[PDB]
């Protein structure tokens, strides 16, 4: 609606909704600078992470509910070398 | 002697009104401006006449038929004020701009009749 | 002893064509470098059909 | 070190005339009515004679003769005789007439003719691209009253300068023209110009000086010297260029470590970093500016209108006309037209891409090879041989098409237009020729 702060990406089509700004007539702050801003981050993923996704058997449900279950050798291989 | 250097010229580049290079008789009849903007009406009427005498003939070469169809891609935007490619575009007076400095201190405070101007050159007005 | 072959590039053409059931596509693929047009398989066309690729993609 | 930037300087001696010993009353007379400049010459010869802009104006004095009839080339006598300098074309087109055979007069007593009941010379003539109906008809009344001439001929630049650079004349090729204020593509196929496929843009030379004079207009409202046509033609001359790739090229034009090679001052003559700041680097480049000193007020920057002014004909949305730039048209023309699938090529259509000649008075620009082969290169299948061909001055090679249709071949009597022919038939007439224009109709 009008009066919201929303932050949008462009590439994957995700609408985030940050809140309603100051207008009385929650509650946050109106961005300021530039409108298309361009940020980097930096991304921290341990070895069994990419172990757990990179087993087919199971997705990544496995690092939540704890089911990774015997995962091979060739596959720890394979993340070694990459 | 500067004030008689073009005039010798202009005794040495004369020629008379019984021109030597035009023929015995003359004849010269009288014509109007007749600017080019309606040039291009009249031969649009001409073609437009003949046609729908035809009717009640298929054109191959006439001025509006050589003349240049619609692009099919999409054209490029830019900001009006630098030539820079245009992200966004203010809805106060639709015209693109680039980035922040150049909308806070060119777009926002100019005076009115400058944009009609600004668009003349892609002719958006 | 394997090899690998790969098309890619700009999808200028998707002209399917039958005999409900379709005979084969003709893909037209564009790169930097020039134009290059194929003739594919409807089981390979099916898989264009679940990637949701119209004119223009890459 | 900035440069400054004055008037072309006059010519000091006045242009010849011809010997009257010398001439031939049966030796033909080519005549080129470009819009920029008038290209004139006998047959027999190959470098041109007379070269002279089509321009022309009337004096006063105080002592009152009535003895001025400058033409051309006595106009860069002074800068007040320049100034008021009229030209006979309105736009595409030929208004006002007078002053047409004031010219044409002031051609021929400076090629040395002393003719008899008009000029016993055949005509030959350059005529544009879908010509309107008026204009062949009052040419055809002009000559053929004021002039009592035999013969004449009909033809286009473009095809005169393919004529000229490949001349058996059954050879097929596209030949692309950038004339003064239009921009043409035309395909010829075995030697015919085919003019039910040929296409036009409205851009020229003189739109693109004209849209360099707005855009330098509008970066700096606050300039005390106001500036003239002719220092716009020469920095548009000197300094702009078309660029390999567009979208990469605007991407990085301001950046420092580009901006400080690319920028061009302009001196006119007369008697919370700012790094950061994109406008000042905009303004007035990668130097710091202080307005209290008077030489840096007179002072004119170009940094992007360097490309952004040749790139226009390549897409005419920035200049205002909703029309399709030379790469789409020149892309349907190579296939979609003459019977071509896209995919497969006809033998035509390789014979055209294998001869591609880009003529006219716009083509001086630098870049213009390397982006039209680059981008052939991009729309076309793979494997495909491009060849694209230059002149070294190709505001020359037209009126050499005519002369080589004059002397080198015995067959310029087939499209001839004898007075006899003309009073049989009419003022609606076209003759359809290989090298000129059709019939409005089929």
């Amino acid at each position: 609606l009008a009066g919201d702060v929303i932050s949008i990406d462009k590439a994957s089509g995700k609408i985030t909704k940050l809140g309603r700004s100051f207008a009385r007539s929650r509650f946050v702050q109106c961005p300021e600078g530039e409108l298309q801003k361009r940020k980097t981050v930096v991304h921290t993923v341990s070895l069994h992470e990419i172990d757990v996704i990179n087993s087919r058997t199971q997705g990544f449900l496995a690092l939540f509910t704890g089911d990774t279950g015997e995962i091979r050798s060739e596959v720890r291989d394979q993340i070694n070398t990459k | 002697e500067r004030l008689l250097f073009l005039r010798s010229v202009g005794e040495r580049n004369e020629i008379g009104f019984p021109s030597r290079f035009k023929s015995a008789h003359y004849k010269k009849p009288t014509r109007r401006h007749k600017s080019a903007r309606q040039l291009i009406s009249d031969e649009n009427k001409r073609i437009n006449a003949l046609l729908t005498k035809a009717n009640k003939l298929v054109p191959k070469a006439t001025y509006f038929s050589v003349e240049a169809p619609p692009s099919i891609r999409p054209a490029k935007k830019y900001c009006d004020v630098t030539g820079l490619k245009g992200f966004y575009k203010s809805p106060t007076n639709n015209i693109r701009y680039h980035n922040a400095e150049i909308y806070q201190l060119i777009v926002k405070p100019m005076a009115p009749g400058v944009d009609q101007e600004y668009l003349k050159l892609r002719g958006a007005n | 002893k394997e090899t690998k072959e790969v098309y890619e590039g700009e999808v200028t053409e998707l002209t399917p064509e039958d005999a409900k059931t379709i005979s084969h596509v003709i893909v037209g693929l564009k790169s930097a470098k020039g134009t290059k047009t194929l003739r594919l398989d409807p089981t390979i066309y099916e898989s264009i059909q679940r990637e949701k690729v119209s004119i223009g993609d890459v | 070190k900035a440069v400054v930037i004055d008037d072309p300087p006059l010519r000091q001696t006045p242009e010849p005339f011809d010997e009257q010993s010398a001439y031939n009353p049966q030796s033909p007379i080519a005549i080129d009515f470009g819009s920029s400049k008038l290209r004139a010459g006998f047959v027999n010869h190959a470098t041109p004679t007379h070269i002279f802009p089509n321009a022309l104006t009337k004096f006063r004095d105080r002592k009152l003769n009535k003895n001025f009839t400058f033409v051309g080339n006595d106009t860069l006598l002074d800068q007040a005789v320049r100034s008021q300098s009229r030209s006979p074309f309105d736009g595409p087109f030929v208004t006002n007439w007078n002053l047409t055979e004031e010219i044409l007069d002031y051609t021929f007593h400076h090629l040395g003719v002393v003719p008899d009941n008009g000029i016993p010379n055949p005509i030959l003539l350059t005529e544009r691209l879908a010509t309107v109906q008026s204009q062949r008809t009052n040419w055809y009344q002009i000559l053929f009253e004021t002039y009592n001439v035999p013969g004449v001929t009909f033809g286009i630049d473009s095809l005169f300068s393919f004529y000229n650079y490949n001349p058996s004349g059954n050879k097929t090729g596209l030949v692309i023209s950038c004339g003064h204020e239009d921009t043409n593509v035309i395909p010829v196929v075995d030697g015919a110009g085919i003019l039910t496929d040929a296409k036009r843009i409205n851009w020229g030379g003189h739109q693109a000086v004209d849209y360099l004079n707005d855009l330098m207009a509008l970066k700096y409202p606050y300039f005390p010297t106001k500036m003239s046509y002719l220092q716009y033609e020469t920095m548009y001359k000197d300094y702009c260029y078309v660029s390999r790739n567009y979208d990469e090229d605007i991407e990085k034009i301001l950046t420092l470590e580009n901006l400080d090679t690319n920028d061009v001052v302009v001196e006119a003559p007369f008697t919370y970093d700012w790094r950061n700041s994109i406008l000042h680097l905009f303004l007035r480049g990668p130097r710091p500016h202080d307005s209290e000193n008077i030489h840096e007020q007179h002072q004119m920057h170009l940094n992007v209108e360097r490309i952004r002014v040749p790139e226009v004909i390549f897409q005419p949305t920035m200049g205002g006309q909703d029309q399709a730039g030379i790469c789409e048209l020149s892309e349907t023309i190579l296939l979609k037209k003459f019977g071509s699938q896209p995919g497969k090529l006809s033998q035509t259509s390789i014979d055209m891409v294998n001869n591609v000649l880009i003529t006219g008075g716009n083509a001086k620009v630098p870049g213009l090879k390397e982006r039209i082969v680059k981008e052939f290169t991009g729309f076309l299948p793979t494997g495909t041989n491009i060849t694209v061909n230059m002149s070294s001055d190709p505001s020359l090679d037209a009126w050499k098409g005519m002369a080589a249709l004059a002397r080198n071949e015995e067959q310029y009597r087939k499209t001839v237009i004898s007075k006899k022919e003309y009073e049989e038939y009419g003022p609606e007439y076209i003759k359809e020729h290989k090298l000129g224009n059709t019939k409005y109709f089929e």
